DNA sequence: ATCAATATCCACCTGCAGATTCTACCAAAAGTGTATTTGGAAACTGCTCCATCAAAAGGCATGTTCAGCTGAATTCAGCTGAACATGCCTTTTGATGGAGCAGTTTCCAAATACACTTTTGGTAGAATCTGCAGGTGGATATTGAT
DNA sequence: TCAATATCCACCTGCAGATTCTACCAAAAGTGTATTTGGAAACTGCTCCATCAAAAGGCATGTTCAGCTGAATTCAGCTGAACATGCCTTTTGATGGAGCAGTTTCCAAATACACTTTTGGTAGAATCTGCAGGTGGATATTGAT
């Protein structure tokens, strides 16, 4: 009885469905909070954050990366691939006007 | 003194005409504010709120729930053409995205 | 206090994978994780720099949600849900 | 420490369109954000409209033109309808 | 008889028109297109000549920019020929 | 009136955009895109013109229509 | 003495103040605000005219024309970002041909 | 009657390039540019004063607005020249 | 890789048409001086939230192995789009009146501002109410097979 | 078809979060008067539109074929799937106490307003420099070795 194994991509497609059906934040909270405070302290030392300010930043960042990954995915599919690569991200940001 | 009747009541509105007028005056848009501007504006804000709450309530029913959450607002907005353009550059916190998988990603 | 360093690495490979899945991505090149970290750091710096500018103008030491909402709005990315 | 919001008005409209349906506070914050954003968009367009025409007053007709500029299609059509109705009822 | 190879004249034209600034659509066809589209909003309208010219400048800048983005989309797919699917990708990503 | 935007003019626009080879289906597509653009711009310009109770769309009306679409145009103040 | 003279500026401080007052931006306008604003506008104008003159020289010409303004703005990192969504009538584009389109 | 910045842009041109001229179309572009940056800055400063429940736009609002609207080195030099002008004006 | 032949490009030129400056006048804008008011900065202070820390449970990151399947490279042809010659017709250029718009000006009726007083809708918090967060379990659906 | 695995979809109940109620009070409404403004009437130039024509030069068309796009085919190595291990995020909770907000007072800085001086805008006349098109190579490209 050979051990069970899903074919490459079947689990990826399940994950796409599960995560497109949900709305929870997808980055861990505390690491994101430390990233925010690190970047802020390199602008003005000894700043403080309302918790809702950090949560607003996390919502903003996650929406932005999900939108950019949609655009990246269309760029990869355009090149008749299924694997997104840095040149797809770079194309998406050049066309969006972000670089 | 005359019995006070709210401006929203005489306009037939749920949104507060007086507060909208105060906000226009203190928002430094023009030196003067016509009497009709806050009424029209409150009417429009109420109409759009009604549109969105209508569609969001239907979405909450479809998913077997009775309280509207951000996800229902997001589903309502992105599934409606005109709201989706109006709110084209808007992020609905906790809204998620619409299920959509490019056809070429599916197996044969 | 305590020295905060390299927190960009706390955006794990699995978290980036989850975000890409929500974006409909089925297969991810191995170089994507670092690129994603670079782009996220640029985005975050731009938003946080403007939020802090608002915070300094009001002579505060606490970044409020409204500072972040204003910073976002002026960058063309309106966020609903964090007023008041 | 008083803090105003549109919450009560959004809720009255909710009881109008879906009588037995409720709303979570995060969704209420989203609706408040929406009301403030569309207010600013319309007020800003009307302010510019009056400024372009060297007028000092924002009237319902500046609000109307602003509505036509910012809203898409059928949404603008029905909004112009409800705004005209309110102004005409208010005048009488 | 003398003949240039496919693409040599294309690159000559790219150089010539990227060095220049004259409008590239002829004026009268554009004025007629503008007036037709306007007539579909309120007939018997009038145009300052400079208004028609502002429209033409806006349209040409828009299409030239869109073609830069499209050309990059084509090259991304390892082509050198722009196709409608390239235009569509550029506009989808631009948010149009 | 769209067909009056010639294939050679579209090639010229494509060349300024750096395009070397043009598929035969680009031209109709380009016209469609141009048409949407023009309608949107003109729809707003005329609105400004009607608000001012004018019958002549001015250069400033077109600049306002462009600006509100996030496309600032210099040279026509 | 004009305020522009007292600030060491060429741009018109009084006009900037009238424009601030007449624009419905705030009910009051401080005295330093139009001075600061005119200084900033002059500085940016100087930057762009500097670069446009250098570009017009590179092309052996004496009158700055829109083309030199487009060249000046698009070849500079920070101005090109400031004017990112701005169309300069009669400006053309920067000469740029993708490497993969060239022969050899 | 009909205002523009042409005389001032001309003065600044003769400052940085004494021997160079400018066409009326290029001058129109400069005018549109001055009006555009003016509106951006004044509008940000207006929003700033409203956010902080203040009725006066002061040089400190113009400065913050410049820091928000200009990129990097441009913001630094603009804040610099604005501070320079204001201090020179106060005497 | 050179070579001569062919076709388009590009400095260089010069007069002059038209665009950019001299000329001169003048409303409106900018400045000045004086008088009067006021928004907000300073200095307090109560009291929210914010920072930090802890334990402990268990979810999730990490690190590894390894095979399926994808990207990359390569070959080939059929079909599409470039170049070119040709000659016809759309555009450009210019003119012509003159209808009909913009842009002004004056003057009152109608509209809006704004202080004070009265009233009441809107908010904060307390007190009820109640979906749904999670947790559990079977039905169904899908998957990959050897 | 089958075994393994995952998803789907009702059921259950307590409590965290939402809804309702209550009472205070801040702000809207009413009122009265002062101030601003919009439009009906009457003008006056001045832009655009309608129309016509000559003729210039740009475009439409049809043929040939160069070479590009897409298909077919091959292979190696990377990325996805599965698993163990154990770190550190999440959760809940408490504690100081920073620093937001909330108040009060009072000037530095703003507005108001009368009056005066300067200047930017404007339109014509009088001067200067890019442009038409020419020339003259000169630069690049092409087929042929
Ligand atoms: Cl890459
Ligand atoms: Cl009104
Ligand atoms: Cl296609
Ligand atoms: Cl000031
Ligand atoms: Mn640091
Ligand atoms: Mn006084
Ligand atoms: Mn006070
Ligand atoms: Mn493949
Ligand atoms: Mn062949
Ligand atoms: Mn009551
Ligand atoms: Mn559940
Ligand atoms: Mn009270
Ligand atoms: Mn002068
Ligand atoms: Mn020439």
């Amino acid at each position: 009885k050979k051990p069970h194994r899903y074919r490459p991509g079947t689990v990826a497609l399940r994950e796409i469905r599960r995560y497109q059906k949900s709305t929870e934040l997808l980055i861990r909270k505390l690491p994101f909070q430390r990233l925010v405070r690190e970047i802020a302290q390199d602008f003005k030392t000894d700043l403080r954050f309302q918790s809702s300010a950090v949560m607003a930043l996390q919502e903003a960042c996650e929406a932005y990366l999900v939108g950019l990954f949609e655009d990246t995915n269309l760029c990869a599919i355009h090149a008749k691939r299924v694997t997104i690569m840095p040149k797809d991200i770079q194309l998406a940001r050049r066309i969006r006007g972000e670089r | 003194r005359a019995k006070a009747k709210t401006r929203s009541s005489r306009a037939g509105l749920q949104f507060p005409v007086g507060r909208v007028h105060r906000l226009l005056r203190k928002g430094n848009y023009s030196e003067r504010v016509g009497a009709g501007a806050p009424v029209y504006l409150a009417a429009v804000l109420e109409y759009l709120t009604a549109e969105i709450l209508e569609l969001a309530g239907n979405a909450a029913r479809d998913n077997k729930k009775t309280r509207i959450i951000p996800r229902h607002l997001q589903l309502a907005i992105r599934n409606d053409e005109e709201l989706n353009k109006l709110l084209g550059r808007v992020t609905i916190a906790q809204g998620g995205v619409l299920p959509n998988i490019q056809a070429v990603l599916l197996p044969k | 206090r305590k020295v905060l360093r390299d927190n960009i690495q706390g955006i794990t490979k699995p978290a980036i994978r989850r975000l890409a899945r929500r974006g409909g991505v089925k297969r991810i090149s191995g170089l994507i994780y670092e690129e994603t970290r670079g782009v996220l750091k640029v985005f975050l710096e731009n938003v946080i720099r403007d939020a802090v500018t608002y915070t300094e103008h009001a002579k505060r030491k606490t970044v409020t949600a409204m500072d972040v909402v204003y910073a976002l709005k002026r960058q063309g990315r309106t966020l609903y849900g964090f007023g008041g | 420490s008083r803090k105003e919001s549109y919450s009560i008005y959004v809720y009255k409209v909710l009881k109008q369109v879906h009588p037995d349906t409720g709303i979570s506070s995060k969704a209420m914050g989203i609706m408040n954000s929406f009301v403030n954003d569309i207010f600013e968009r319309i007020a800003g367009e009307a302010s510019r409209l009056a400024h372009y025409n060297k007028r000092s007053t924002i009237t319902s007709r500046e609000i109307q033109t602003a509505v036509r500029l910012l809203l898409p299609g059928e949404l603008a059509k029905h909004a112009v309808s409800e705004g005209t109705k309110a102004v005409t009822k208010y005048t009488s």
